């Protein structure tokens, strides 16, 4: 605990305050610390751990797509051996992408996921377990990847079971829950019509419960929905 | 890339 | 020296391609060791070196300004007391800021500026040599203020001189370290007047030799007299 | 913030 001995509502303001700053490796560390705490996250402090952490393997992930484009392009038919920096490189940035990955996944683990009851809250990390272990299957190549995709998976589908049991259609966390279940099947598990199938009912779903909702609630519950279509036309 | 949030 | 055990030529590579993945961190952290290799740096190098460090010192300085200004306001004649957490994240943000420019700094006095004999590698070290003491300068306070003005003045003054005698009026080092020195003046040392004379002599002596350049120097040049203008613009 | 580089 390198944050113990900060208070929690010190560690969640100046998660905030990192925030502002776009300084999303200091405000991951401070949400990490709060969590550590070992009192349930309130809605707010469930999003800024979410934030965080997203914001920081998100830079991961695109400069590991530049590293691993640049190395695929040394190893067609015709390039000049230029020896193993790309590749350690590459593998340098992977095994930190990794060690985000596995801290949040131990987070979750430990004890979030086991303490939280209500649907906004469990569903909400074990989108969260999807979405890492996703994160670990865009990396992965060995003996484990079928297991890192099965994991994935596993917390996705508990997840949908929950959603759909406990939250309405229009309901933003089972929205993008639905988005991003739908880009692991089609990215990840090679399962394309599912993820297509997915967007679409998800999409016509909530469709059909927006005339429920606030104009507040509708502007967030469209927001997702643009991304769901958005989607749906990329791949169509 | 696709949308994920 | 972490990057003690990898080649001079392999933390170049690796420096290249963190540029291409936006990992500046990384990429200052390979130039240093470069740079700690204890050769001198060629034109290519010396930029990468520069790029490194500006974009690591930029993103804090630009934190810096966020949170400042969010202390500054907590100050005011009206507002609610919130505690520590700003000013104490402020000056995490600050410490870690002084420790990348003493770091910068460091490089240039061991040993690089000693070793520069060239016009064009000793003003570009010591034009850096004012950047890095005039962002100490953006954050300092106490009783070295003063003198965090004047090294970086010092340091801008040697490079003046030098390419004033050993550089045209269009050398882009040249062109850029007075745009840089005149910004000195106007946000650092309190003489906008002097900012600006700096700034509109060395457009219009760069103006009277672009004649001279080929077409791809002549872009070169043009882009900074833009900055200087842009600057011009935005003081009168 | 003025022009630096
Ligand atoms: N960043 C900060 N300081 C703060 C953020 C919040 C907060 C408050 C309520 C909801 C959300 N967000 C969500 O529940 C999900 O995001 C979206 C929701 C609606 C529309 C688009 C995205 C999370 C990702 O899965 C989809 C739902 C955040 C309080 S503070
Ligand atoms: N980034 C990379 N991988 C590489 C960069 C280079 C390289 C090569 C030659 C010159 C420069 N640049 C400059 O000498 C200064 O920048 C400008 C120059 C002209 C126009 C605008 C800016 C530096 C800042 O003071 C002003 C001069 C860089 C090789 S590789």
């Amino acid at each position: 605990g390198a944050m113990g001995s900060m208070e929690r509502a010190s560690l969640i303001q100046k998660a905030k305050l990192a925030e502002q700053a776009e300084r999303y490796e200091d405000m991951a560390a401070f949400m990490k610390g709060a969590v550590e705490k070992g009192e349930e996250l309130s809605c707010e402090e469930r999003n800024l751990l979410s934030v965080a952490y997203k914001n920081v393997v998100g830079g991961q992930r695109a400069a590991w797509r530049v590293l691993s484009s640049i190395e695929q392009k040394s190893n067609e038919e015709g390039s000049e051996e230029k020896g193993p920096e790309v590749r350690e490189y590459r593998e340098k940035v992977e095994t930190e992408l990794q060690g985000v990955c596995d801290t949040v996944l131990g987070l979750l683990d430990s004890h979030l996921i086991k303490e939280a009851g209500d649907a906004e809250s469990r569903v909400f990390y074990l989108k969260m377990k999807g979405d890492y272990y996703r994160y670990l299957a865009e990396v992965a190549t060995g003996d484990d990847k079928k297991r890192i995709i099965d994991s994935a998976r596993s917390a996705y589908q508990e997840a949908m079971d929950i959603s759909k049991k406990e939250m309405p259609p229009t309901n933003p966390i089972r929205l993008g829950l639905a988005l991003n279940f739908s880009v692991f099947h089609y990215e990840i598990a090679n399962s394309p019509e599912e993820a297509i199938s997915l967007a679409k009912t998800t999409f016509d779903e909530a469709m059909a419960d927006l005339h429920t909702l606030s104009e507040d609630s509708y502007k967030d519950s469209t927001l997702i929905m643009q991304l769901l279509r958005d989607n749906l036309t990329l791949w169509t | 890339f696709p949308a994920t949030v």
